[PDB]
């Protein structure tokens, strides 16, 4: 414990899960809904899948 | 279609049989239905000699299949086809990264035989599977295996000229893709290298009776020291040493493809597993 | 105003603080490692904004 | 070789002759330098002419000429009112 | 619900055909019902085009796709769908980013060290971050050990954008298809100089299908691609690129230093996928923003990437 001539800028990056805040004005953006259409996946031999 | 192949298990496996069956449940392993000659374990048996090129012989001719599910009297599995793909995983305990290879080759392990079985006290057979790893590391422990046994059995013979700590410093160790990986270096191994060894023998007479066949251009490539043979020999002779080099120059070509090659596209590493189709 | 620089040993174009962690000479580094300085040292970083 | 560059300026004329002597008096010392005028029609270092007239507040928008694979950037002076003039020497 | 379950129910395998044995009159409406199956799955109507749709799960196989993460910049936003993208290997266990590179990031990869350039260094500006993302070029080609490092995805089929940390997905086996489920066909986009033909080349038995070689080859002056187009096999274009590769076994030849490994190979053929024979490579045109560049249009693509096999 005895000093080597030079000091130590030491830095570190430190996380926080924060509780957000959003304020979205009236009319503010225009969603526009299209419609749900089905596929097919890999439809093996115990299920079907879409 | 319908895929799922049942093997017949005589006696009930019990718990660390389970355990143990579990613990490579994503691994692959060929097919001869009898539970004797199930996989590679009737070359790995302690019947014959484990003679390499037999065994290749054997990985080459019969199906692949990768199992699903275990039981205690059933063992699910799916042999393999040329149209449709499996999910296998890496389950050896020679553990080689499938990071990012496209290819996956099937080999026999020649990483010992206790280090990819399942010893089955309670059955009949005790169960091997083959090595499946990444087709430059197949190549690499190949060449590592391959000049060890020539490297050792020279110096079994004759110690003066080379070192073992010499090769066992380069010919134990792989490194592929920042991978370090050691190589368990005991017999085995002994028919290909001595295939290998008549292969490179005989092949002077015989690139000089190609090049007699049809005239400097092809004479000014070997160098001195690789062009000097006598023009005296008899006619059986030749033709019996062409013949059998040519024969184990076509054995060792199909042999040094690897086999049963496999191919990959998403490997998750975080799951172990990647789609692997039959190429 | 008084002074160009509280250490000359990482605020300077090729210093000490600068070539441990500036991306331009870390390229023989393991590129998962998280690096808060380079917040303060890479370049583009520093100068994308 | 001879140069065609073209100014724009706010100013006169007999501005433009002087502010134009100032702008090559570099050129003139390199010329006498780089060669030297033996006979004495060498001596004339260009010549400027105005080409018209245009509003100094909107003037000179740049713009691109695009053509087939590639587009030199170009200059688009808007309302233009082209009245030449005979050359004007610059020595 | 409604719209969901109009869009299921037409969406749905048909049942499979029973024939009660056991019973008398079950068995003599069943076959009824199976020859009027058969009467209206085979006859010209539009029955038997209706049939076709259902699919009945061997024929049809959804493809494998790769999802890569890559960074923006070495990537370009406005290069066509079908483009045979080249993954490189990373040395790093843990990287993250896989390495990619169409064909004209990679031809700036080529050249720089040392048409098709115009529209490459129109697409891909600064080379010195592409240099940067490949830890070795020179001396990698220099051992020619360039090959194996370099292996295919396939072609793009979905491009994701995102201005750091793109997102790219490639069929990297099976029918060459979008993600999409509006669907549309994944055309093959090749530039036209480095594709030939070797039917071309070459100046009788018709085959299945044409197939897509890469040949990544080790030209004198830098690297050289090349996709080769032939209705042969694999082990048969090896042959036939022996015979193309004439004045390198010369070259090879006058290098006679037989100790130096590095131009005893000369690049590698790696098959890239399968399209079908019958409707050839159309050719296209790809504008970007001031040039346009002739490019191979390949539909019906069927992707299954090979080993890079050395000629």
């Amino acid at each position: 414990k005895i000093h080597p001539g030079v000091a130590m800028t030491v830095v570190r990056t430190d996380e926080i899960l924060s509780e957000n805040i959003l304020f979205s004005s009236r009319a503010s953006t225009s969603m526009f809904i299209g419609t749900p259409n089905v596929s097919r996946r890999e439809a093996r031999v115990d299920a079907v899948t879409f | 279609m319908d895929l799922k192949v049942v093997v017949s298990l005589s006696s009930r496996l019990y718990t660390d049989e389970i355990a143990k069956m579990q613990q490579r449940i994503g691994c692959i392993l060929p097919l001869a239905q009898n539970v004797q000659g199930l996989g590679l374990g009737q070359v790995y048996s302690l019947e014959t000699v484990p003679d390499y090129v037999s065994m290749y012989n054997y990985l080459s001719d019969c199906t692949l299949a990768v199992l699903d599910e275990v039981s205690v009297d059933s063992l699910i599995l799916t042999k393999i086809v040329p149209g449709q793909t499996y999910a296998i995983k890496n389950k050896y305990q020679p553990f080689f990264q499938w990071h990012g290879t496209g290819s996956l080759s099937v080999m026999p392990p020649v990483f010992g035989r206790e280090h990819a079985t399942v010893k089955l006290e309670s059955n009949d057979v005790d169960i091997v599977f083959p090595m499946v790893l990444p087709t430059p590391i197949a190549e690499e422990v190949l060449q590592k295996i391959l000049l060890f046994n020539v490297y050792s059995r020279v110096v079994m013979q004759a110690p003066g000229n080379a070192d073992m700590l010499d090769v066992h410093m380069h010919l134990g160790s792989v490194s592929y893709l920042g991978h370090h990986y050691e190589l368990a270096l005991p017999a085995l191994l002994d028919n290909l290298s001595l295939y290998f060894c008549i292969m490179v023998t005989l092949l002077p007479r015989a690139s000089m009776r190609l090049v007699r066949g049809l005239n400097l251009f092809q004479e000014m490539v070997p160098d001195e020291i690789a062009r000097i043979d006598l023009d005296d020999l008899s006619v059986a002779d030749d033709l019996s040493r062409m013949r059998v080099m040519m024969t184990y120059l076509q054995s060792l070509a199909s042999l040094f493809n690897l086999g049963p090659r496999l191919a990959t596209a998403a490997y998750s590493q975080e799951t172990l597993t990647a789609t692997c189709w039959l190429r | 105003e008084y002074r160009s620089t509280v250490n000359p040993w990482a605020s300077q174009l090729g210093s000490l603080g600068d070539i441990m962690y500036n991306s331009s000479y870390r390229q023989t580094a393991v590129p998962g490692l998280y690096s808060p300085c380079r917040a303060f040292f890479n370049k583009e970083e520093l100068l994308r904004n | 070789g001879p140069r065609f560059t073209f100014f724009q300026s706010s100013r006169g004329h007999c501005q433009i002759m002087n502010i134009l002597r100032i702008y090559y008096s570099p050129s003139i010392m390199h010329r006498y330098a780089v060669v030297q005028p033996l006979h004495i029609e060498e001596l004339t270092f260009g010549a400027v002419a105005c080409l018209g007239t245009f509003s100094a507040t909107d003037g000179w928008r740049r713009s691109a000429f695009n053509y087939r694979g590639s587009s030199l950037p170009v200059v688009e002076i808007d309302s233009f009112y082209s009245n030449v003039s005979d050359w004007e020497v610059i020595l | 619900r409604r719209r969901l379950q109009r869009r299921i129910a037409g969406l749905l395998p048909p049942p499979a055909r029973r024939l009660n044995i056991s019973r008398g009159s079950e068995f003599t409406r069943d076959v009824r019902g199976l020859v009027e199956e058969h009467a209206q799955a085979s006859s010209l109507s539009a029955a038997a085009v209706w049939r076709a749709g259902l699919l009945a799960p061997s024929g049809w196989r959804p493809p494998v796709f790769g999802d890569f993460l890559i960074h923006a910049s070495s990537f370009n936003n406005a290069e066509a769908t079908g483009t045979p993208l080249f993954q490189f290997k990373q040395s790093d266990p843990f990287s993250g980013v896989d390495a990619v590179f169409t064909p004209l990031s990679l031809f700036i990869l080529m050249n720089h060290g040392r048409g098709l350039t115009r529209m490459a260094n129109l697409l891909y500006d600064s080379p010195a971050t592409l240099a940067d993302l490949v830890p070795d070029f020179g001396r990698l080609v220099a051992d020619r050990r360039f090959h194996n490092f370099i292996t295919p995805v396939g072609p793009l089929v979905e491009n994701i954008k995102s201005t750091y940390l793109n997102k790219i997905t490639t069929v990297v086996h099976g029918p060459v298809v979008s993600k999409a489920i509006p669907r549309s066909t994944v055309k093959v986009t090749v530039p036209q100089e480095a594709f030939v033909d070797l039917d071309a080349w070459l100046s009788q038995p018709c085959p299945a299908d044409a197939r897509l070689y890469v040949a990544l080859t080790y030209e004198e002056a830098g690297p050289r691609f090349t996709f080769f187009q032939s209705s042969r096999g694999h082990c048969q274009i090896m042959n036939i690129l022996r015979i193309y590769y004439s004045p390198s076994i010369m070259h090879r030849y006058a290098v006679v230093q037989p100790l130096h490994i590095e131009e005893l190979t000369f690049g590698a053929v790696a098959c890239l996928g399968t399209f079908s024979a019958t409707d050839g490579w159309r050719r296209s045109a790809f504008n970007y923003r001031g040039s346009s560049l002739p490019v191979v249009e390949i539909d019906s693509f069927y992707s299954n990437v090979s080993d890079w096999e050395v000629i």
